[PDB]
């Protein structure tokens, strides 16, 4: 005579996953994206499959097959712009994730922050491949202007491009691989989603304070779930006027061309959500220093735990490190504008110094500011 | 120990005041 | 961090496990040679050379 | 007996162990790829393109 | 007076031979006490299947009665200047010890030479002393430390003498008649084999002629021509499960080969021995011990009681350690205790060395506290090194001891050898054999 | 002077509207936890209380009245002996371990 809510394996794992969870009382709305991201993983597990039911991935058919499913497969279109658009929703929600965690000071989670870097770097390269795959001008052009890079890498660099191309160029053989890849890497997504859950379920979440809340405790079934009912509505929102009323606002015209490898368009740019990364590329002209600059960008999460110098823990009572934090903001906004600017000045010399300006507030004006913090405070 | 003999028996009286004893690096005695 | 692990007896569990540890990666830079099939120091192994 | 003093200088470290194990990579994937090589252009000689191509 | 101007002042251990063979040794001091006993070589070791248990029985009917003395009269001679008698016999040796006054000696002397030569053996008296070794041997099976190491010697030494138990199975014991007991005090009870031991108010030259006027009737020779070898014991590298869910406590004892009474190994292995320590769950020391194992065991109360052992006979010996935990903490200790010996064979600290000394140091200068820890002593070693080794000298092996020898000694005893586990009680956590010889070795060196 | 400018920065970090003191907003590594566990039973009992109390206003958004805010002067220092306490037994460790 027991629950099988909690006897049951599944049903046990389940309940101590996402119903009789302990959450802290005061947890604010920047947690909701959480979830907010696995439904759009599962938006985009799902839109994306019901677009391979209908996609080839020959060079000869890859347009003609988009085009395909937005005119002729019935409803076709909604999926199709569901999923472009649901990326950059599930992008929107990354990038306000890594903020929060950030902020309130959740990297002293280390092993949920790093597997949340690698969540990070597979996810991008997801969409990566996924805008590779619809074969436009902005498709083919953004697809060799980014694997050219490795090039740069020494020794290995060279033969490394041949093999990803396949060949000697993005050509059929790419296509295909990157399909492939694009289907196989959501569900490693999903797998690494699930060792997160787990790793921040043995330590429970942080509440906004950065105070350990076990003494205010509520479950979670009975308030989060129908919290994140309500994110996940107005996620839903914005994601349906995007796609309904605007579909071709956060991506490019010229991605409605047959890729010509003749020609390019006026501007390579790469998708929005890569362009705050793309611009640190181009401030260094060393070719190899700006590969470096472009992995650092990211792998910086990884040393955020190790520069923690503040007694407390997240900046709800840190005002200079609050306007630290959205200098930093500021200066990541910055550098997405600067991105879609072609090489002239002044965007030259204000992405130099954007990109400077992030690492030394991540890297040196933060901690120096934790510890000014400290003595401020006594201790 | 269990004793069920005259000669394993013999000596386990008490003829002088209990005497406990606690160490550092040695097990408790008693005597 | 760096203050607590330099000590005269932490150099010195350094130095008891740098054979242990070098040859590890002698382990590993032959492994990589191999697998990867450097042509390049392999073209200097006597009798391996002869396969290319 | 051998198979001491090999236990004794190659075996008891696990590292050596390993050592022993990359270097026998080498040598048996060489020795190995010339056997089996030989022996199938035993088998059938005169057949394959290698055995015919000096008469072209 | 620094502790080396203390150690050249011990006095020294004078060691006389009368012509039949019997070594005497004395080691003169001023208390009135004094500690005189022979040791014989006898014990286990020296016992065919057939009659396993001779030595406890004699051992137990030596006080018995006597030629000379008849009986209770001799226990009357004892008590009456107030001397404590007593016998220890175990595998390897076997020796009766009179703990009397100065003043006492020739008399001690005379009643020792009676019981080691003119026992009486009366067959009543077999049959009375038959009943008491049956239920001690039952009260050593509640003994459940004992019956663990008995397990570790039979397990270890299998098909060998040492694996016989020093009391005898419960079925030798019943058979064991008058005979069988006649030639093995005539087999083994020899002159050349036996140290005449003293220490306290004892006279070297007193020692001697009254060993001269009293054990002179020994012999040396070996009835026709059977004298008894010394069979070298293999040691076979097994486990021995004797799993009783019923006991509260589990104890398992796991020991690999280490050396002989010779081979000065013993010297750099008991300083590693020192480094892993030993506790008991009335220690006080906590989480502060320096011992890791003590610590781990004190933080996360894994144990009652492990205890780290050095056993050493003529040419093998059992080192180890031997704990007493619950039943789910078996395997963690398995863990840790593993995890510590490969440590001391990977990577020994000077400073822990340098503790290991000093816990040495302390341990033997201790040790030797005391009239009757000396004659034992004493009669130890002229059986085991041949010669009582000074304290100086035990100095200086310790001191020529360093963090390189110790790694080296361990790495050449323990890394890689198949160990002889031993458990008893609700060992079903025991990791499995093949579990702990894969311990025996680490994948990091 | 500098004890203005630590006042200023007292007002405006935020953690006396909530009722908190300035001890119970520090982040809980393990000498900190440490230190909670060796507090006296009266003043943990305080401590949770408030960071109770605080996460409660957190939740609903809200600060306390003017007049029950921990004043810079009130702002007692009951963490402090303990977390040096247990630092210096750390360090104490640390450098026996060196
Ligand atoms: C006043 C006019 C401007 C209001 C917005 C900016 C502002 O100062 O907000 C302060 C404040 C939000 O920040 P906070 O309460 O100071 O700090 C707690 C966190 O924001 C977390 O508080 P929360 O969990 O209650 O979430 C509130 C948040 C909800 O934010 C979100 O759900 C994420 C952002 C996308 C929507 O609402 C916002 O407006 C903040 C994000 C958008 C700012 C523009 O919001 C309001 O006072 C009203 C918000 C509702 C709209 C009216
Ligand atoms: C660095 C590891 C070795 C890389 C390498 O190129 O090895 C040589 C071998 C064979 O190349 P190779 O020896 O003919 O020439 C090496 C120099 N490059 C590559 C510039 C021509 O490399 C590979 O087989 C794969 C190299 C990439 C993966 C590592
Ligand atoms: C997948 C489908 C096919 C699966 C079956 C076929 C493939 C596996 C077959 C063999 C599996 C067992 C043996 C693998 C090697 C191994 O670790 O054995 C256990 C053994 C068990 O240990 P051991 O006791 O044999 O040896 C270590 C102990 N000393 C040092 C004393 C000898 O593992 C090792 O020996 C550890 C070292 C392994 C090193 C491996 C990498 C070397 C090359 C690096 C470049
Ligand atoms: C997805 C995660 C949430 C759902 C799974 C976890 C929650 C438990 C689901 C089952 C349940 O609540 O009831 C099953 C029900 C029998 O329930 P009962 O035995 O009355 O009470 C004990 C607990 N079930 O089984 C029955 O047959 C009752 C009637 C079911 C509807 C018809
Ligand atoms: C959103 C804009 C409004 C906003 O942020 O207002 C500030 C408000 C303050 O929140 P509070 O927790 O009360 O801060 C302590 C106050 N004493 O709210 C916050 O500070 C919450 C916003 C910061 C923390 C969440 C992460 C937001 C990240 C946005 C940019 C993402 C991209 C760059 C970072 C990666
Ligand atoms: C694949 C996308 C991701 C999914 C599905 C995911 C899933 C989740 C979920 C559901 C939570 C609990 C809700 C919350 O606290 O927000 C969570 C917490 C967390 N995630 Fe992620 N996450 C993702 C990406 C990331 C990234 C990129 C990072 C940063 C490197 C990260 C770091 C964290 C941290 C630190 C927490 C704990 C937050 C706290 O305790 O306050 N996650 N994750
Ligand atoms: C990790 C979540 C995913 C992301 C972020 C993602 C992202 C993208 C992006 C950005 C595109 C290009 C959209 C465009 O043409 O403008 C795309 C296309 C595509 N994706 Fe995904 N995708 C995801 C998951 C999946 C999955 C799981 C599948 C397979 C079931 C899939 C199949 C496709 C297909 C077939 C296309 C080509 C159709 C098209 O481009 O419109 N996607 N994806």
């Amino acid at each position: 005579m027991t629950n099988i809510r909690k006897s049951h394996p599944l049903m046990k794992i389940i309940n101590n996953a996402f119903i009789d969870l302990p959450a802290p009382s005061n947890i604010s709305s920047w947690w909701n994206f959480g979830s907010l991201l696995g439904i759009c993983l599962i938006l985009q597990i799902l839109t994306g499959l019901f677009l391979a039911m209908h996609y080839t991935s020959d060079t000869t058919t890859a347009f003609s097959s988009v085009t395909h499913i937005c005119r002729d497969v019935n409803y076709g279109w909604v999926i199709r712009y569901l999923h472009a658009n649901g990326a950059s929703m599930f992008f929107i929600c990354l990038f306000i994730h890594v903020g929060r965690g950030l902020y309130y000071g959740s990297y002293m989670f280390l092993e949920t922050w790093n597997i949340g870097v690698v969540l990070l770097f597979t996810v991008m390269a997801t969409a990566f491949m996924g805008y590779v795959l619809p074969w436009g001008q902005m498709s083919f052009w953004g697809a060799t202007v980014i694997t050219n890079l490795l090039s740069a890498i020494p020794y290995i660099g060279t033969d490394l491009v041949e093999w990803i191309w396949g060949g000697f160029s993005v050509d059929k053989a790419t296509l295909t691989r990157f399909f492939a890849f694009h289907f196989i890497l959501p569900f490693i997504i999903t797998a690494l989603a699930a060792v997160h859950l787990l790793f921040l379920h043995e330590t429970g979440s942080n509440n906004p304070t950065g105070i350990s809340s076990d003494m205010d405790k509520i479950p979670f079934h009975p308030y989060y779930t129908i919290k994140d009912i309500l994110g996940a509505l107005f996620m839903m929102l914005i994601l349906l006027i995007l796609v309904l009323f605007s579909p071709d606002l956060l991506g490019d015209p010229d991605n409605y061309t047959p890729a010509n490898p003749l020609n390019t368009p006026p501007h390579i740019k790469p998708e929005w959500y890569f362009l705050f990364a793309y611009a640190i590329l181009r401030s260094i002209p060393n070719k190899l220093g700006g590969v470096l600059a472009l992995v650092a960008s990211i792998l910086i999460l990884i040393l955020m735990p190790m520069l923690h110098t503040s007694k407390q823990r997240s900046m709800m009572f840190r005002p200079l490190s609050q306007c630290l934090f959205w200098m930093l903001v500021a200066d990541l906004i910055t550098l997405t504008w600067i991105g879609g600017q072609p090489v002239e000045h002044p965007f030259i010399i204000i992405g130099q110094l954007a990109s400077i300006l992030y690492f030394l507030i991540i890297l040196v004006l933060m901690p120096i500011t934790s510890i000014i913090e400290n003595n401020l405070l006594k201790w | 120990r269990s004793f069920l003999c005259r000669e394993s028996l013999s000596g386990q009286a008490a003829g002088r005041p209990l005497v406990a004893s606690v160490g550092l690096n040695v097990p408790a005695s008693v005597r | 961090m760096l203050s607590r692990f330099l000590g005269p007896r932490y150099r010195e569990l350094a130095r008891n496990w740098i054979p242990t540890a070098s040859m590890w990666g002698a382990v590993g830079a032959v492994g990589l040679v191999w697998a990867t099939d450097w042509r390049l120091i392999l073209d200097w192994v006597p009798y391996i050379n002869g396969k290319f | 007996t051998l198979t001491a003093r090999l236990y004794s200088l190659l075996f008891r470290r696990t590292s050596t162990f390993a050592l022993t194990i990359a270097v026998g990579a080498l040598f048996f994937e060489r020795a190995f790829d010339q056997g089996a090589d030989a022996i199938y252009e035993h088998i059938n000689q005169g057949k394959l393109w290698k055995h015919i191509k000096h008469k072209y | 007076a620094t502790y080396a101007q203390a150690l050249q002042s011990v006095p020294e251990t004078q060691v006389s031979q009368l012509d039949n063979g019997l070594r005497v040794a004395s080691e003169q001091s001023s208390q009135p006490t004094c500690t005189v006993g022979v040791w014989i070589d006898a014990g286990s070791r020296y016992e065919n299947e057939k009659n396993n248990g001779a030595g406890y029985f004699v051992e137990h009917l030596a006080f018995k009665g006597t030629k000379n003395r008849p009986g209770s009269a001799l226990e009357k001679e004892v008590e009456s200047m107030g001397a404590h008698l007593n016998a220890y016999s175990t595998r390897e040796h076997t020796a009766y010890y009179i703990k009397a006054l100065s003043k006492d000696l020739p008399k001690a002397v005379e009643l020792l030479a009676d019981i080691v030569q003119n026992c009486s053996l009366e067959d009543s008296q077999i049959e009375k002393e038959r009943d008491v070794i049956l239920q001690e041997l039952q009260e050593n099976d509640s003994s459940m430390r004992d019956v663990v190491f008995d397990y570790l010697h039979a397990t270890a030494f299998q098909g060998t003498p040492l694996a016989q138990s020093v009391e005898g199975p419960s079925e030798n014991v019943r058979k064991l008649s008058r005979a069988d007991l006649t030639e093995y005090v005539s087999q083994h009870y020899k002159a050349p084999r036996m140290v005449l031991a003293a220490a306290g108010g004892v006279e070297h030259r007193q020692l001697l002629d009254l060993a001269q006027k009293h054990f002179s009737s020994l012999s040396g020779t070996y009835v026709e021509d059977a004298v008894p070898a010394f069979t070298p014991c293999r040691f076979t590298g097994s486990e021995i499960r004797h799993r009783d869910d019923a006991l509260p406590l589990a104890h398992v004892a796991i020991a690999v080969e280490g050396p002989g009474w010779a081979n000065p190994d013993n010297v750099p292995l008991q300083v590693a021995n020192a480094i892993i320590g030993h506790y008991d769950s009335t220690y006080g020391g906590g989480t502060h011990m320096s011992s890791t194992l003590a610590s781990v065991a004190a933080t996360r109360k894994l144990c009652q009681s492990f205890q780290t052992f050095n056993i050493c006979y003529a040419e093998t010996g059992l080192l180890g350690a031997h704990f007493v935990c619950d039943n789910m903490s078996i395997d963690d200790m398995m863990f840790f205790l593993q995890g510590q010996w490969m440590r001391l064979c990977t990577s020994a600290t000077e400073s822990e060395v340098v503790r290991g000394k000093n816990i040495l140091r302390n341990a033997l200068v201790s040790h030797l506290d005391g009239t009757t820890p000396v004659c034992e002593d004493i009669g130890r070693s002229l059986l085991t090194y041949g010669r009582r080794i000074p304290l100086a000298e035990w100095e200086s092996r310790i001191a020529e001891v360093d963090a390189s020898v110790v790694r080296e000694v361990c790495s050449k005893y323990f890394y890689d050898q198949c160990p002889a586990v031993a458990g008893l009680g609700p060992i079903e956590q025991l990791p499995d054999y093949n579990r702990i010889r894969s311990g025996m070795f680490w994948l990091r060196f | 002077w500098l004890e203005g400018i630590r006042k200023w920065y007292y007002n405006a970090a935020g953690f006396n509207k909530l009722g908190l003191m300035r001890d119970d907003t520090i982040y809980e590594d393990d000498d900190v936890k440490e230190a909670i566990r060796r507090l006296p039973e009266n003043l943990y009992n305080d401590r949770v209380f408030r960071i109770k109390r605080a996460l409660d206003l957190t939740m609903r958004q809200q600060i306390l009245p003017k007049e029950q805010w921990t004043k810079y002067e009130e702002d007692k220092f009951y963490l402090e002996p303990y977390l040096k306490e247990v630092i210096r037994e750390r360090k104490e460790r640390e450098e026996w371990a060196k």
